[PDB]
């Protein structure tokens, strides 16, 4: 999925 | 957002500090009471996916709700990638979320003819996740809302419609709820007046009749 | 609102966070005291139906009043669809309300020649519903307003005209009320001075005469 | 009618 | 106000939420102390009659004063319709008040050559009514202002000129008041110094002489 | 007169 | 102020509500402490005489000071009408004050080639009157400022230069005051250090030497 | 003089 | 930032006082809680290195953290100067940091075709240093977060994801942490419900199941 | 500042009331703590000498510091007039300070090709005087900063680098101070950990090692 | 010197 | 390194 649990919105 | 450049053609312009401070204040104060969704959608008019992601990242705290939002956007983006096949390119669900595209691609899609409105498509997914959050932060079912024997009928209408606005149920059920539950859950004095009016009365007639009852 | 684009032709621009925060503050503070209608109309100048809907959706609480507003807009929109036949297309009542049109159609109608001013038509319906709400939130009939034996005549004029501004009655009745009720409901000292002036005096003469009486 | 009871102004 | 459009020609632009909030704050705080008239005129620069009406409608409370304003504008508008005969058309008094014209007609009149400055003509009538209100809200005649035996001469000058600014009397009378009443109503110590200066002294000389007297 | 007693400034 | 129109040529634009609120706040708070003159001149950059008059009219209270200002502007305007003979026309002193001209004439004079800068000429007269006011509101002569036996030398420098900034005396006298009075009016401990430095030291040397003395 | 004592700055 | 000049070509425009006041407030209030990084990146959109340096210099206090930031930018800039050889010129790491270039060179690089986006490259280094700071200001390992026997499961989800957002570990480890640690560190009542759901449940299912448990 | 006119060529625009209010607030609150210099330089971007003088004149109080600033600008301006011979003209030091030139000359010099950047040259002199002031308002030498036996090592790093930022000494001395004094002035527990790390550790290693020590 | 002690920044 | 310990961001 595009948004992983710990990850901010929009990724890196 | 996107705005006209010096060349008249559309180009991105940064989401202002006043808009971000307003959104941060909205989520800090109002904690996914349902007006947060109209406030989000008003503050986020014309937003690119980078602007939407910027708004959602500035949310301090609420990290359980923000994870419910990310898993919703994953579900919506997976549904998009199930719906749309693979052949500007057509954006993948991860591109609409702004996770796998540049901002330049988002300007491209939003300014193409016909437009590919990735800012609105993504704002639909975000609002659909904010809905799931708002219904979970709502502490009471609409079945739980009743008027007290000593409670004014306007403060019950206000509690009822403020709860009804956060129900999941289809508009056919909300229609039935406004007609049947609004009469049935009133206290026996007010409910007597509402049964004397009957099923056909407008909300103005029901409130003016129960005024001071 | 609508504003001139880079090409000089009109295009939509988002209702600002400062305008939305102002409207939210207005409705949170002033709770449909009658000045909310001029404040709404001033804040909503040049608004498209999407901008009007954005303002009304950001209203937190007051959900009984907001349902009285939606049933009014339904009544006005049904009257519009009764008034206008079916042949830019002519907008249906649901299109003027912004419920069944894009924003692009609203820009179309508002920029056509002659204009089809869906933003003003809809703002009339909203203001007519806000009127019904304001008259219901007003707690006293104009027949109830009287001067106390120990009450200054200016604080009675202020209570009287602040109530009169929220009466339903036609302007012929409001004229008759200002002439007859303003004299009759004053306390006997002040009413004696107002009967010594007679029916013909201006509000300035009546207030300066009853000053300190 | 264009605006249903539980529905926000402007609909979906 | 009116401002240059994309085509460079003048067109209306909405009175901002910050200007309306400023005016509402001015009238809520300062309650027709005379500085409300300069504040009104500064906030209302370049205003069309629709902008002026928008400012006056947002005034909450003060409804006795606002009726004194409407009856003044009626008197001024009737005088205009007595003064100007009937032949853009020439605006009637009700058109200048914005009661019987569109905003488009007001832009027309304000942008014609020579201009027909309905925004300024109407702002004169409003300011003339605000004057009548300010003089009525002023609680003391200039004849009532005297210096106490223990009161500093600068706090008496401040009370005197703040009252004088709200007198109705002609500028010949205000001149005579500044010369004669400023000397005569001072306390006997300060008045002795002012009689030792005589009639010819400037306000700076009178204040520096009575400093600490 | 253009402005009636109960009426807002600018009329309807 | 004056700004470029749609036609690129200069035209007037209204003094903003934020600038007027800032000026009102400045005069309400700081009550002709000398920084009010730089604040006035910064807030009034590019102001026409109508903008200057608008700022001065919004001053609530202080009506003794505002009369000292008007009699100064009368004196400056009479000196201008003595200085300049009678032949855009050349502006009379009453025209520079904005009392006997339109705003259009003020735009004319300010945009002529060479300019006739009525906005700056009038701002000089206003600032010269604000000077007379500031020196009168200053409660102490520079001869009165002395250091206490228990007072830090920096709090005496701050009191001394804050008083010196409001002295009338010529710059030759202010120079002599900084050299001689700064040494002489210090308390005997600090004055001993300043006499050990002598007349030649900079203000940095005098303060660092008397630090903790 | 252009500014009379009771008069606002800029006159009428 | 950079914006279109009068000639339409891009030129620098100053970072506004409202943006700087917002950033100063952000760092004064929120003290490197992780939302400071999205707030920095939103406030710093389109920033040149001079704008980035201006934001970081206005940080009052926190000087231990700001030294950890400078040593990070040194490490990133040294890595850049190791990565890029020596042949607009190619910017050295000290040029990207704005330490050894004019602002004109930064406009040059940012407006070249293809762009050399020194504003974004440097903002990556700053954000990577702010990350190291945020993880050090975070007081608890994700291994330390457990639910109390009397603690609501939503307040544990909020503490867990707010801690997880500040973990250093790779996204494979954060995925494993959300699945395994979210089940394992819940209190035995809630953990019993989460073990009855199993590993496959979404965060919405886990929260709605443990609601009031 | 200077900005593009209607003709596209550069012309002056007034320093805004929000920028002046921000600067006044900065100096009123922060009283030449070192962040006042970055705040001054950020608020004063693109400033002409008239804009710089306007900022410095609005400083209320602090008149001892403002005299240390004027004597510094005199020293810098005299050095400029020693450095530059006499042949737009070349600006004298008094012209760069804005004391002996019009604003039109300052626009001339700042828009010439190559530019003569009197706004930046003068801002360097002002910042060099603000430096002398900040180092004098700093109450402690870097030699005085030590960690207490009960004081956290991060609150000592914060005190140390906040003092080091206000030291006069050359960057070679500040480098030596960070290496040697940061180890030596720590309390014996933390200093033992820092001696176990040695001279080579980064500030991150030293802080993470002494965490809770 | 361009800035005298009692004088404001920028002189008259 | 481009940013020395006591030095502000961006250097002189």
């Amino acid at each position: 999925g595009p948004l992983l649990p710990g990850q901010s919105f929009g990724g890196p | 957002p996107i705005v006209q450049n010096l060349q008249g053609q559309m180009v991105h312009q940064a989401i202002s500090p006043r808009t971000l401070n307003a959104w941060v204040k909205v989520v800090e104060e109002k904690a996914f009471s349902p007006e947060v969704i109209p406030m989000f959608s008003a503050l986020s008019e014309g937003a690119t996916p980078q602007d939407l992601n910027t708004m959602l990242n500035t949310v301090g705290g609420h990290q359980a709700a923000m994870q419910m939002l990310k898993e919703t956007i994953n579900e919506e983006a997976a549904e998009w990638d199930r719906l749309h096949p693979v052949h500007m390119r057509e954006p993948r669900g991860s591109d609409i979320a702004g996770t796998t595209s540049t901002l330049q691609e988002q300007i491209g899609w939003m300014t193409h003819n016909p437009p590919i409105p990735v800012g609105e498509i993504y704002k639909r997914w975000i609002i659909l996740g904010l809905n799931k959050i708002v219904r979970m932060y709502s502490p009471t079912s609409i079945l739980d809302i009743r008027q007290g024997p000593k409670e004014p009928f306007r403060d019950y209408v206000d509690r009822f419609y403020k709860t009804l606005r956060a129900e999941q149920a289809s508009q056919e059920v909300k229609n039935w709820m406004t007609e049947t539950l609004l009469v049935q859950n009133a206290n026996p004095d007010c409910k007597t007046i509402l049964k004397a009016l009957g099923p056909g009365a407008t909300l103005e007639e029901m409130m003016t009749a129960c005024q001071g009852v």
